[PDB]
RNA sequence: UCGAUGUCGGCUCGUCGCAUCCUGGGGCUGAAGAAGGUCCCAAGGGUUGGGCUGUUCGCCCAUUAAAGCGGCACGCGAGCU
RNA sequence: CGAAUGCCGGCAUGAGUAACGAUAAAGAGGGUGAGAAUCCCUCUCGCCGUAAGCCCAAGGGUUCCUACGCAAUGGUCGUCAGCGUAGGGUUAGGCGGGACCUAAGGUGAAGCCGAAAGGCGUAGCCGAAGGGCAGCCGGUUAAUAUUCCGGCCCUUCCCGCAGGUGCGAUGGGGGGACGCUCUAGGCUAGGGGGACCGGAGCCAUGGACGAGCCCGGCCAGAAGCGCAGGGUGGGAGGUAGGCAAAUCCGCCUCCCAACAAGCUCUGCGUGGUGGGGAAGCCCGUACGGGUGACAACCCCCCGAAGCCAGGGAGCCAAGAAAAGCCUCUAAGCACAACCUGCGGGAACCCGUACCGCAAACCGACACAGGUGGGCGGGUGCAAGAGCACUCAGGCGCGCGGGAGAACCCUCGCCAAGGAACUCUGCAAGUUGGCCCCGUAACUUCGGGAGAAGGGGUGCUCCCUGGGGUGAUGAGCCCCGGGGAGCCGCAGUGAACAGGCUCUGGCGACUGUUUACCAAAAACACAGCUCUCUGCGAACUCGUAAGAGGAGGUAUAGGGAGCGACGCUUGCCCGGUGCCGGAAGGUCAAGGGGAGGGGUGCAAGCCCCGAACCGAAGCCCCGGUGAACGGCGGCCGUAACUAUAACGGUCCUAAGGUAGCGAAAUUCCUUGUCGGGUAAGUUCCGACCUGCACGAAAAGCGUAACGACCGGAGCGCUGUCUCGGCGAGGGACCCGGUGAAAUUGAACUGGCCGUGAAGAUGCGGCCUACCCGUGGCAGGACGAAAAGACCCCGUGGAGCUUUACUGCAGC
RNA sequence: CGAGCUAGCCCUGGCCAGGGUGAAGCUGGGGUGAGACCCAGUGGAGGCCCGAACCGGUGGGGGAUGCAAACCCCUCGGAUG
RNA sequence: GUGGUUCGUGGAGCCAUGGGGGAAUCUGGGCGGACCACCGCCUAAGGCUAAGUACUCCGGGUGACCGAUAGCGCACCAGUA
RNA sequence: CGCGGGGUGGAGCAGCCUGGUAGCUCGUCGGGCUCAUAACCCGAAGGUCGUCGGUUCAAAUCCGGCCCCCGCAACCA
RNA sequence: CCGAGGGUAGGGCCCGUGACUGGGGCGAAGUCGUAACAAGGUAGCUGUACCGGAAGGUGCGGCUGGA
RNA sequence: GUGGGAGAGGGUGGUGGAAUUCCCGGAGUAGCGGUGAAAUGCGCAGAUACCGGGAGGAACGCCGAUGGCGAAGGCAGCCACCUGGUCCACCCGUGACGCUGAGGCGCGAAAGCGUGGGGAGCAAACCGGAUUAGAUACCCGGGUAGUCCACGCCCUAAACG
């Protein structure tokens, strides 16, 4: 069947990105909680140009 | 008129179509004036708000003129008679002397090739507009302001009017649509005649599909949900309310007066 | 037995009891004969197909030597429905 | 630490067991190699071919090509690989995206709001498979190519010269600019045929040296032509409108056109030139190379859904925007600037490999699943993207070899009977395409209809009628008619392709739904009615601003119910709701202070506090049922009995009307009559004693409709009497890889007892050598889920109301 | 933190082979005082019909440590809304 | 009308304040738990002010702290696979 | 089986809960009006309060047990 | 080829019969009430419409076969 | 043909006054309505009666007759338009062109039906209050369809002279 999983780039990086997530007080402690963790990734990477 | 159909099929058996012989031959309409993006959308910034809004046939707006004191004096030759998909009545694009062009709102009797004008002159005939003062007591009237240089609101749906009652002082009393009696002010501008597309109120639709064609999303009974839904939700096998009628946010809904009282409109009316 | 013993009926497959439906043997009969009645002995084999109902059971239809009654977790769902 | 269905790890059992992932299928010869069913090569065979073939897009991210490798990854093997190591590979002004444009939506200077965080927000900005915009055909690499190279052709900028003109904006106008169905004319893609042109070759096995077989007979292409077709009126006055101004546009008014005549604009033919160019044969490949070749490259026919394109006609549901572009003027500037021609120079950034219906994407897997767009040949069957075969092209699905038991799956056939099967004709059969006869009740006049029931269907010869393309003909292609005759069991000879009827219930109808057990009589639906709402509407969302409603205005918007249509929808306003009542009773803060209290020597200061004045709400007075709802009891009576039109009496707010009724409602119940049957708890028709119908939670009907549900009959059958045989995939045996839940340990029989009441384990007796393999399922109260029923816990949640108490809202 | 699954709406695009049935309206004839209306022929409507693609998910069988945490086979609904 | 304090409306002051009313400048004003008298204590409606106090990302010292299932999640290229 | 409501002149109903008094409508009987019947008018009659118990000074009335009558309930399996 | 007839399927008309139902006629002395004929005690009749045990009543228009 | 005449003959558009009902303002009180008699009902929440204003529908008093007009049904305030029939006079034109009329076709009171509008008065059904043995009637107080209009049906009558 289909399944959950239907990717775009352009989706991944609108919803999940450095952008969006420091567009708002949420998504600023996001990546505050990341960096203190020690993450080697703060936000997913999406790829091509 | 009304276009009737035989029975080659079911639900064609029952429907029926608007005459469309008063739309002289334009029915694509004007740009310049109008049409403009009409923005459709059954819902706020977010949620919706009205329910059962959505799909249905894309649509142009009209831009049409609601306030006609501006060409005061200056007169126009009705041009022609044309479909408006955002309103029951049809509209007539005019042509005025002065070169511009406007759509006013058809009223029933409008010829083509007719003169027409506005203003406190303005010979007494179907298609004029003049303050409500100078108008005959006992004229129906429509596409009527509210309050004088605020645009025509009252009486404009097809084959509506109000009539003159009499006058007050300032204020020359009307009877709306509904049968309302209300206190206008002198000064706001009407024009003379009643709206036309009468045989609107004899259309039938015929089937769900013209329903949604305008738009009209299915409207789903209160009975028809669960407790969660709304008050008429459950029980059992049907069920016949068990509580006084309501709307799905508690209100009753069969007689509860819901105008407020305070209003400071309320030293204006007279009626029902 | 509730950290589960699947629960009616049917179908398939049986097997057992006898307080026997038939067939065998028998006494009494209000047993002339034929046919019955009723009691004792006896389970070795047999104990039909259909209409109706989920039905068990029953009521019908047409037959029959007869169209027996019960138990086996109201036998039988790691066998089926 | 011995237990916690404990936690982590390790190793057993089941076990050499089940499986090895579509039943599209393999066989052989030769290579290579330490080692081949599994890798390369050749021959034969099979499968796909509206794909299982080609090309995009997304997603993936080196998987591309090559050399050397086989520990692991591959359900076996592997010399192989999408795997390991290394090296190489992605080339653009013209393809896509960006230095262009706007859509929803986002963001958001102005502004508005919000305890904070933040929420809104006309301008602008961002935002795209939509608008705009200039490259076609061939050749080269092991791997890129509309990117490199060849030929042919274009686009912007910048600077020159030469000729034109009042040039000139983010401002004005125009255009861009638009639906759905159906479509004409002419083209092109693509396809068929050819006695014609071009080709290596080939006469087999009885015949054929033949207008024989086989293979192929094209592509691109500027200007100029030619053919189709698309857009467009030209003057001159006047002007008060297009938010400044215009010569532009708009609106008047006169002339000439009304035609596409003329201007332009596309498409298609043709075109200077450029390129491609089979079968076969020969070569060595993992494949391509050569020859065929000076290859030929011509004539008919079919022909789009694509092109001309903004074509035409019809309809109602009435069908983006902005830039580019044309034009008009404003400031400015007119030695500027802008337009046309020609030259020279300038022309950035990112993508480009490979996969791409799949072993490279989404599903933990080389997973029978899911994945948007374009091309998708031929023949036949009425047509087609259907079906059978088959070009090109791609595959035989990464365990095999035997065997020929039970049983399972999928499939084929069956004497006689044919629903006797069963909850049920569940399943399976019958029927099946096309042409022609022919069709009932009923009906809303459309339908019911494919009703039903029939007949025809191949091939050959003779005669003959219409078109189409050609010229008014030959051909080539479509549709017809008539007449003889031939063969077989059978002519839509294969594949694809309704079983029919009668009668009930429900729902009018097409639709919709519980993604993953319910598709329905449930939801929706046109339509009917009630009620709210005069517009800063009612209502909804939000603390607010604000927004939806709606750029709508009572023929409109919201809410409720009923639910096509026909005929209709009775009585009750006592209680509850809602509606209406400037009277009265009650009624909070507040006003008011008669009167009283506490302290002070006092002036004072501080307390309580009755009259009376005080809203809404409640009370009370009315209305209102397509508002919440409700719509009786007991006795008696007629000249046979029986029954009761008729009467009495009690109570109510009133005491269910019409229509229907053993019902999707009937307990007693398989009611009682009638019908279908040999036989009928079901079904249909009636009766009415309606436990417990009944009128918009509508009542009673209704043609048509339905993967609904009931009853019947015909037809047909392996459903059954009652089975039998055959087929293939498994099951079985051999080689290779090799799981699982479960498991206190086990050296694990029957009976009658007994035991916590159902014993392999206890007693007595009976039976019984040790160990496996295929099978069957009675038992181990077998496995699986800390029972989902039941109860319990002063456990929890969703729901409800005239439960309590609050809060929003009013 | 999620609408990359699912539900609705918004904006912009795409798709729907081939066959049937034959409404209105046109045109001619008929009819009448003028009409209605009736015959043709033309026309090409429709939550119209058969049937692929496509969207489904009706009944039965299989599957059930599956090919698959919803699949496969035969059958079946819709397919210009 | 509320919050603060031990103070939950209590005899409920004190301290803050959303609403309404609304003064005075030393013979002015607040407080000492309703209030009044007395006796006293303070000088509101402007602001700043080290130190003593809190913590431990980081450096160091020490342990009747651990010793690879322990000790931090990580002794090991771990907030990684 | 369980529950709660009821039996009162000839008929249908009041009378009880706060025990002492059985009332209403009809019907029945006698008398009138009328030619006659009904209607109407004037008089009058009629009840072991289902039965067995006791409670009290006194029971239709209050409390127990049987007797018919009506009404409801009988759910989860 | 035709062709008696037989067979299959579907229609038309007619006759018989059917639980049950509808109204009708007829049958000396059963029940209810009084609608009509006198002005019938509400003038009657009437087409229609609704209602009622029943005759009937009422609405609307009409008639004289009444005043 | 020519020239005249009377008429509620038909259709459309417009208009006038009286009266009833409801609303508003004033003034005004204790009863009003109704009947055989009553009651229901309305009224101190201010009824009835009286004056002022406004709204809305329907029917047109006097003239009016025992009258006129039409084929009947039927037609009545007034005005204008459109329009049918018809009588007289003159004897001017045609020249037998006539009468009737199965069928057909049109028209056709009232009630009724569909769709929409309208709704003052009246009023089937219905609810009450009296009458009666009873009253599903007659009288009385309410009251909905309908009565009014547009368009489409229906086709009946004591459609009677
Ligand atoms: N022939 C009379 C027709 O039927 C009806 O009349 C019938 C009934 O009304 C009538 O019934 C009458 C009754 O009215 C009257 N008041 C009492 C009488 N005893 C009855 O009588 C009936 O029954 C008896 C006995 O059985 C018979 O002998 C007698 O013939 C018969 N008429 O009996 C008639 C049938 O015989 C219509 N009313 C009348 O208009 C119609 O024309
Ligand atoms: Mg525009
Ligand atoms: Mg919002
Ligand atoms: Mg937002
Ligand atoms: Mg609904
Ligand atoms: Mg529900
Ligand atoms: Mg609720
Ligand atoms: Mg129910
Ligand atoms: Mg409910
Ligand atoms: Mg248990
Ligand atoms: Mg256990
Ligand atoms: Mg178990
Ligand atoms: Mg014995
Ligand atoms: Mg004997
Ligand atoms: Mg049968
Ligand atoms: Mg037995
Ligand atoms: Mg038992
Ligand atoms: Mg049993
Ligand atoms: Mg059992
Ligand atoms: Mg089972
Ligand atoms: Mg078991
Ligand atoms: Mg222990
Ligand atoms: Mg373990
Ligand atoms: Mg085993
Ligand atoms: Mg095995
Ligand atoms: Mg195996
Ligand atoms: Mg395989
Ligand atoms: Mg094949
Ligand atoms: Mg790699
Ligand atoms: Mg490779
Ligand atoms: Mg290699
Ligand atoms: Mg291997
Ligand atoms: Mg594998
Ligand atoms: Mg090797
Ligand atoms: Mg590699
Ligand atoms: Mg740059
Ligand atoms: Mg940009
Ligand atoms: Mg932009
Ligand atoms: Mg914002
Ligand atoms: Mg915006
Ligand atoms: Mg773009
Ligand atoms: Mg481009
Ligand atoms: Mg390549
Ligand atoms: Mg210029
Ligand atoms: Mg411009
Ligand atoms: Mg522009
Ligand atoms: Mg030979
Ligand atoms: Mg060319
Ligand atoms: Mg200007
Ligand atoms: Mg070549
Ligand atoms: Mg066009
Ligand atoms: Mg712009
Ligand atoms: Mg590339
Ligand atoms: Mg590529
Ligand atoms: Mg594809
Ligand atoms: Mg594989
Ligand atoms: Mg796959
Ligand atoms: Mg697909
Ligand atoms: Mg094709
Ligand atoms: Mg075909
Ligand atoms: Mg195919
Ligand atoms: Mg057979
Ligand atoms: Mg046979
Ligand atoms: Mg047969
Ligand atoms: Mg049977
Ligand atoms: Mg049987
Ligand atoms: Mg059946
Ligand atoms: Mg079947
Ligand atoms: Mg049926
Ligand atoms: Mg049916
Ligand atoms: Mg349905
Ligand atoms: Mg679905
Ligand atoms: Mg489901
Ligand atoms: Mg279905
Ligand atoms: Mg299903
Ligand atoms: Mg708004
Ligand atoms: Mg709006
Ligand atoms: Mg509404
Ligand atoms: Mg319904
Ligand atoms: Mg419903
Ligand atoms: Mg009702
Ligand atoms: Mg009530
Ligand atoms: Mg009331
Ligand atoms: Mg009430
Ligand atoms: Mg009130
Ligand atoms: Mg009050
Ligand atoms: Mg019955
Ligand atoms: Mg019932
Ligand atoms: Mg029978
Ligand atoms: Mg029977
Ligand atoms: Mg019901
Ligand atoms: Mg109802
Ligand atoms: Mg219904
Ligand atoms: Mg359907
Ligand atoms: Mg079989
Ligand atoms: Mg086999
Ligand atoms: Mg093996
Ligand atoms: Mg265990
Ligand atoms: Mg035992
Ligand atoms: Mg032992
Ligand atoms: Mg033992
Ligand atoms: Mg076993
Ligand atoms: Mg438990
Ligand atoms: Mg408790
Ligand atoms: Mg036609
Ligand atoms: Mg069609
Ligand atoms: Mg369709
Ligand atoms: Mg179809
Ligand atoms: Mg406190
Ligand atoms: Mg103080
Ligand atoms: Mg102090
Ligand atoms: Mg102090
Ligand atoms: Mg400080
Ligand atoms: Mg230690
Ligand atoms: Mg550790
Ligand atoms: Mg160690
Ligand atoms: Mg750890
Ligand atoms: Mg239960
Ligand atoms: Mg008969
Ligand atoms: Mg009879
Ligand atoms: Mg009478
Ligand atoms: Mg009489
Ligand atoms: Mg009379
Ligand atoms: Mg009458
Ligand atoms: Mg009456
Ligand atoms: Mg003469
Ligand atoms: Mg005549
Ligand atoms: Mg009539
Ligand atoms: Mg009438
Ligand atoms: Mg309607
Ligand atoms: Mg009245
Ligand atoms: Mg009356
Ligand atoms: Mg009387
Ligand atoms: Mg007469």
């Amino acid at each position: 069947m289909k399944r959950t999983w239907q990717p775009n780039r352009r989706k991944r990086a609108k919803t999940h990105g450095f952008r969006a997530r420091m567009r708002t007080p949420g998504g600023r402690k996001v990546l505050k909680r990341r960096r203190q963790k020690g993450r080697w990734r703060l936000t997913p990477a999406v790829r091509k140009r | 008129a009304v276009k009737k159909f035989k029975p080659y099929t079911p639900s064609r058996r029952f429907m029926t179509v608007a005459d469309f012989s008063e739309i002289t031959k334009t029915e694509p309409e004007k740009s310049l004036v109008k049409p403009l993006k009409k923005t459709g959308g059954r819902n706020n910034q977010g949620r919706i708000t009205v329910r059962f809004r959505g799909g249905g046939h894309k649509r142009l707006y009209r831009i049409i003129d609601f306030k006609r004191w501006d060409k005061v004096g200056i007169p126009a030759k009705v041009a022609a008679i044309e479909y408006d998909p955002n309103r029951s009545a049809r509209i007539a694009l005019l042509h005025y002397v002065d070169g511009e062009k406007r759509y006013i709102i058809a009223p029933d009797g409008l010829q083509v090739g007719q003169q027409v004008v506005a203003g406190p002159d303005a010979p007494i005939q179907v298609g004029n507009a003049l303050p409500l003062r100078f108008i005959p007591v006992g004229t129906v009237v429509h596409a009527v302001e509210l309050e004088p240089k605020k645009g025509a609101k009252l009486a404009r749906a097809a084959g509506t009017s109000a009539q003159i009652q009499g006058r007050e002082g300032d204020y020359v009393i009307l009877r709306l649509p509904s049968g309302e009696l209300r206190k206008v002010h002198g000064e706001c501008y009407a024009t003379v005649g009643a709206v036309g597309n009468a045989d609107h109120k004899n259309i039938v639709l015929g089937k769900a599909g013209r329903s949604r064609w305008l738009g009209r999303r299915p409207h789903v009974r209160g009975a028809a949900m669960n407790p969660v839904d709304h008050p008429h939700g459950g029980g059992e096998g049907r069920a016949p309310r068990g509580r006084p009628p309501a709307s799905p946010w508690g209100w009753q809904t069969k007689g509860l007066k819901t105008r407020k009282r305070r209003k400071p409109s309320s030293r204006f009316i007279i009626a029902r």
